[PDB]
């Protein structure tokens, strides 16, 4: 799921620009 | 709104022209705690003496900032900052320097990032969202006029008030274009295709920002992620987008309307600017006035633990706040 795949990404932190 | 912000405009134009510098000094300020860090410098938590006001006060290094080549966009957005007036745009109270620093002492926001509280409660409701990206599409309605790109809209980079509204406060990455400009710049998830292309981009992106924003805010995880920037940049590049089956028709319509690849489609984007946007289904709900006049009741109310707790913020090593005996940057600096 998007959710899952979201979390297996490891950007679910804070973003840098 | 025209007759509004032809007279802003003024406004901005006044100060942009006749900014203002040395309005405070360093003795006056007590140090509370530091709540943001990178390599502009650090923002910090601080408390105002004679008053015992709390403000954030960003603090930038001098010879860093050379170094890294950051002495245009360090005038530039302290420039642009003392020069703009919006109910949702923090107010830069003072600014001074001394032979070694720059310092920017802004309004403090006590809620934090709007990022911290949708990481926690996971998703927004529709509603909630909306309440939020009202504000935002005013912001830049009003930016934009005049002349201003945003260009650096993320959750981190909101701010939520006491009173439970959005503070919008960096403007490193805001610059001054009638047209069009070239730099890439911003977040990977954020960036519009366009700016990833190497595209002459316009006003435009700050609208991708913003379709971007209202999806993580409701879904919860951005339009576009990836485990590295460049396959985000792929995924963007092909403006593919699937959507939670919780939105609602409205919300993704207004999505495919926001992030739309071809910017000759983009609303906020096309012949009869933001009110594309304002005049959409999902904000059949949103009172334009209220939401300007903040009359409008936020969803949620951050419940502070007193004036300047910061209990809820995370903690960072605190350097010690070093002034050189002698000058420092002083001619490229003068303007600051």
């Amino acid at each position: 799921t998007t959710y899952a795949d979201f979390i297996a990404s490891g950007r679910t932190g804070r973003r840098n620009a | 709104v025209k007759e509004f912000l032809a007279k802003a405009k003024e406004d901005f134009l006044k100060k942009w022209e006749n900014p203002a510098q040395n309005t405070a000094h360093l003795d006056q300020f007590e140090r509370i705690k530091t709540l943001g860090t990178g390599s502009f410098g650090r923002v910090m938590l601080v408390k105002h003496m004679e008053t015992g006001n709390h403000y954030a006060m960003k603090i930038l290094d001098k010879q860093k900032v050379v170094k890294l080549k950051q002495i245009e966009h360090t005038l530039n957005e302290k420039r642009i900052l003392q020069a703009v007036n919006f109910p949702f745009l923090v107010k830069l109270e003072f600014s001074f320097k001394d032979n070694s620093n720059l310092y920017m002492v802004m309004e403090y926001v006590p809620g934090g990032e709007m990022f911290s509280h949708l990481r926690r409660i996971g998703r927004f409701s529709e509603p909630h969202a909306r309440f939020y990206a009202a504000q935002i599409v005013l912001t830049f309605e009003y930016l934009h006029s005049l002349d201003l790109i945003y260009r650096d809209l993320k959750p981190e980079n909101l701010l939520i008030d006491q009173q439970g509204y959005i503070q919008v406060t960096d403007f490193g990455f805001a610059k001054r274009v009638k047209g069009r400009t070239w730099t890439l710049c911003g977040t990977p998830e954020y960036l519009a295709p366009e700016i990833i292309l190497s595209k002459g981009y316009n006003k435009a992106v700050d609208w991708w920002a913003l379709g971007v924003l209202i999806y993580e805010m409701a879904a919860g995880y951005p339009p576009f992620f990836a485990d590295q920037p460049i396959q985000i940049y792929e995924k963007i590049v092909s403006g593919k987008v699937r959507f939670p089956s919780h939105f609602s028709s409205d919300l993704k319509d207004l999505l495919r309307n926001l992030l739309q690849v071809d910017l000759t489609k983009r609303f906020g984007n096309l012949k009869n600017g933001v009110n594309d946007i304002k005049n959409h289904k999902w904000f059949a709900t949103t009172d334009w006035i209220a939401i300007y006049q903040r009359k409008v009741e936020a969803p949620f109310i951050p419940k502070f633990k007193g004036p300047g707790d910061t209990s809820n913020f995370d903690d960072y090593e605190e350097e010690e706040i070093r002034v050189s005996i002698n000058e420092k940057c002083g001619k490229e600096f003068s303007e600051f």
